[PDB]
């Protein structure tokens, strides 16, 4: 705090047409390390690398949609003199003191607008159309990484989202699959039963988990598996299902329990926390050998590392990532 | 004061039926005057894309300042011919041009912009003394990214006059492309004009642009609205519409309806070509990860 | 010149402990209306009520050292019987012809002592020390109104000892609030150089407006403002500025006169008077609204009517007043 | 010729020891004047603060005026009795008193003044016939700011003793007091008596204070800075040091000094708390002009 560098004087260091200046979207480029803003500038190929080591992505193919639409939103145009190529805007997010070399563009996909689509996926699942809720719901998931996000508990709900989205693609393909299989054989059967039962520990909504309840409380009672069935009676029952379904369920308890016996050792372990192996169907216990989506945490038996994620649709099993990123918080 | 004022103010802002129709009013005092106002009444049959108007009235036997509108009017309608136009516009440049002849250069620096040659568009409009050419200067120097070159043009504009069309406008231009506060500053000049004069295709997207930098997409959801209302066909309604609309919330069948309807703007904007050719890149890198 | 009313002979007109006479503080306060005297007096609150009629004070809290130091030299005290409380004297200034009710007390405090203490803030502020130069500064400022003077030329002395003092205090306050200030964003540096341009209409010594003048030379020449920027230089040279610093401007000067341009229109007006508001750093140009210090001469911007004068620190912005009172002179 | 003119006279200057010294020397040449030569000894070892002499010595069996010293040492030694003593004493003065005894009304009036009573100490003293009670009235009316009573009585003391000792010290007061010519007078008679005697705290401060107040502040730094040599606790030294550092330019960290170190004076003036006084006046009457 004296006079300072302030006051000190420093040294003072045809036609030719003028070279280019950085582009804005390059300047976004530099600034930036979140894919929506690679995206936004045109620069594909440094947005895949992005994606690639944050988050784990090589099949981006499913992403055709979501890149381009986003690249269409990136710059705004206004025509300057009449008959002359129009100019293009490129508005920044920081734009009170972006200046030349700061900018990084605007946010036009919000948190919320996901978590609001939430809703419209909870309806189509209630209703039955799982095909359309797993497509809507994968897209609130691949939409996620493109998010720009303030403050470290938006960054929790945005996982928190990734999981519940998972969550729901992996049960309702579990129960997709469930429909496919034949019903014929007493080992056909046993198979289904076993899938319904592997539904039940996926973490839905109440209202969802009570229906899914429901399908394998019939599926053990038709088999006359009435120990197990009893079971998932009480825990239908405990979320508080509406009247009529509480009668039915009721008198299908108390007749389990004037015959508390299961009539076939199934592979389902009540007492026993596993993940479901999204690609076939069978449990993994927590315990055993597990390799991870390293963006969605869908699990899969160990054979299929290296393959790409059935419930993402585009990363890679058991790859080693560096963690989603979506905001300047993570780059300190 | 300047017989032709009103003229060149309607054309400058887009506002070119106006243009057309004042400059068939005007009564003849000089005969230098007399071929200025026709330069401007045929660009703007150029800028209503009504080539024919323009091939047709242009004669041999017409003054200098009108062939030059004259040429640009073949390069725009005859794209067979643009690459020998361009040849042989070389070859004037290179041989003699009379350099107070303004209209010229910028009918040729017009060609040379379209021809995607900023350097000879620069070489020409360097050799003009005109407030019109400093302003495609300004404008050529901002597509370059040179915004500090364009301030120095621009600034030669304010010395000489701050209050003309054509200053004003390349004030918005330099405005929008500085951000920050000027963003303000750009809309305030693009909505002067509107107000005195007529809202134009031009001015409401000027106007809008200077909305959606400053994030506010709701304000320029009117302008657009009634931008798309006198014309559904200019294209940069349309690309601003694809930017507020996703800022607005609204569904992916909106950014789709507003790219199928620019494929059919028939005013030759660069955005289809751009995202086709992003199209072109993104399949491309999806084969580099993964070359089934 | 008869035998006069000196002639004339006029009309002749338990145990009691006797009554007080009036004490000596009282007469001074009686016979003075400077508010030195009532503060030697004791009598604070008559002081104070003569400084906010006369000069505008109202937040007293910042001349508590005065008050108290004061106070304590204006009774000397010596022993009479011993064993017994000592007495006190009260020295008046015009003691060879004082009496019993008209004296005034002694002088403790003359403008030359004020007057000498400016050139320790001269250095102080040549080195740098701006917060040490201000304090000492704004001492000199508040202690003028406890002088007493004899003359009409000493008023107008102590007048522009005032002026001197507010004149530094205000620079140095634009000062050391530019360098507070970000120099990120262009804006940022922008709003920099506005406030060395200001600061460079401060009338200080030439010694020191060299400096600010260095200071705006830099600021202009980094921002390339070279038209202003060379104006600067040229004032600069113009004050005879060492040698070194002479070669270091020239060099400046002839690299600005190659390209005389200034790439951003600032607010501030070469050619054109203006006041420095003293609180939000903006000129105010000598045609437009102003509310100023009663004291000191501060400029401010109309919304600060009413507050605390940031110069002095204790008057009242816009008030009017008597004038300042420092000498028998004024009270004829 | 007066045996305890020595005596006395020291002990009025404020040349204490001299005084003891010179009364534990003399010849007992009365019993009426060895009472009188033990009330200087035991006053001198009160003004040197030495209460425990003068509490544990007069017993209950000694003369009438040496209890009245003893009552003034409980006083002066014993803060938690003082309004007890006073009590006491109001009932003595209304119920009957030697009024010969000029040695207990000095002493009924001193404990009077202290206890900040000056009607009682006037009261009393009035009813005594002796030189040093009307010194004593002499100083109480000037603290009264009666001049005018003052000069009355001092007049007394010059129709029936100029040159005694009381009688110089009390033209001194008068004078000190009437300022102008008679400053000079005032700093002659404390000159003259310590270039008879011995320049002793009480005279050095005497001289100062008429320095002071003709406004000759350099001649008067010499005498405070001998004061202060002698006893660095002396209070008025302290305090005319304060007043004569602001009249010659000195540093207000030099009036602080002078502060810090009156607080440790331990002799009880009353300047510390009259500051505080005003600092806490000061404090309130910011509070009126600004309440927070």
């Amino acid at each position: 705090e004296g006079w300072g560098e302030d006051a000190e004087l420093q040294l003072p260091p045809f036609f030719v047409p003028p070279t280019k200046g950085t582009s804005p979207t390059q300047i976004w480029c530099n600034n930036s390390q979140l894919p929506v803003d690679h995206i936004l500038a045109g620069s594909f190929e440094t947005a895949m690398r992005l994606l690639h080591d944050q988050v784990g992505v090589i099949q981006f193919g499913p992403y055709k949609q979501l890149f381009l639409q986003t690249y269409a939103r990136g710059r705004t145009t206004y025509q300057a003199l009449p008959c002359l190529p129009s100019m293009y805007g490129y508005p920044n997010r920081n734009w009170k003191d972006a200046g030349l070399k700061n900018g990084v563009p605007a946010v036009g996909l919000k948190l919320n607008d996901l978590i609001q689509r939430l809703q419209l996926c909870y309806q189509l699942t209630t209703v039955g159309k799982f095909e359309e809720a797993v497509e809507k719901f994968r897209s609130i998931l691949l939409s996620v990484p493109l998010l720009v996000v303030d403050n470290k508990q938006e960054i929790a709900e945005a996982q928190q989202l990734i999981t519940i989205c998972r969550e729901y693609i992996v049960g309702l393909s579990v129960e997709t699959e469930r429909k496919k299989l034949p019903k014929e054989t007493l080992e056909q059967q046993k198979r289904i039963c076993e899938m319904a039962a592997y539904f039940t520990h996926s973490n839905l909504q109440p209202v969802h988990m009570i229906l899914v309840l429901r399908t394998a409380l019939n599926l053990f009672f038709k088999l006359k598996n009435f120990k197990t069935a009893a079971t998932f009676a009480r825990r239908l029952l405990e979320l508080g299902p509406k009247p009529e379904v509480a009668q039915q369920t009721r008198k299908i308890l108390s007749a389990c329990e004037k015959n508390p016996t299961d009539a076939y050792q199934l592979n389902y372990d009540m007492h026993n926390p596993f993940d479901i192996c999204a690609a076939s169907y069978r449990p993994i216990y927590r315990g055993k050998p597990v390799e991870k989506c390293p963006l969605s945490g869908a699990c899969y038996s160990p054979e299929f590392k290296g393959q790409i994620c059935r419930v993402t649709t585009v990363t890679e099993i058991g790859k080693d990532v560096i963690g989603l990123r979506i905001s300047p918080l993570q780059f300190r | 004061v300047d017989e032709l004022f009103d003229v060149k103010n309607a054309f400058y802002i887009g506002s070119y039926q106006q243009c057309i129709n004042e400059a068939q009013r005007v009564k003849l005092s000089s005969p230098e005057r007399d071929v200025e106002r026709d330069v401007f009444l045929y660009r703007a049959y150029l800028a209503q894309r009504k080539f024919g108007v323009v091939l047709d009235e242009i004669k041999p036997s017409s003054a200098p300042e009108l062939q030059a509108v004259r040429m640009f009017a073949d390069y725009l309608a005859h794209e067979s011919r643009r690459d020998s136009i361009v040849a042989e516009l070389d070859r004037e440049m290179s041989r003699s041009v009379d350099v107070t002849n303004t209209t010229f250069l910028l009918m040729a620096a017009s060609i040379y912009l379209h021809d995607q040659n900023p350097d000879a568009a620069l070489r020409a409009l360097h050799q003009g003394d005109s407030l019109e050419c400093t302003a495609m200067t300004v404008q050529i120097l901002l597509k370059l990214d040179r915004l500090d070159l364009a301030r120095k043009e621009l600034k030669r504009m304010q010395d000489l006059d701050e209050d003309a069309t054509l200053t004003q406008l390349a004030t918005a231009w330099v405005s929008l492309a500085t951000g920050g506060e000027k963003l303000q500053d750009a809309y305030y000049i693009f909505q002067e004009m509107a107000d005195k004069c007529s809202p134009t295709l031009l001015l409401l997207n000027g106007q809008a642009a200077c909305h959606m930098a400053q994030g506010r997409w709701e304000a320029a959801e009117g302008l657009l609205q009634e931008a798309l209302d006198k014309d559904s066909g200019y294209p940069e309604t349309l690309v601003n519409l694809i930017v507020l609309s996703q800022h607005l919330g609204k569904p992916p069948e909106v950014t789709n309806r507003y790219l199928s309807q620019l494929k059919d703007a028939h005013r030759s904007h660069p955005f289809i070509k751009e995202y086709q050719a992003k199209e072109n890149d993104f399949d491309r890198l999806v084969l580099q990860y993964a070359p089934s």
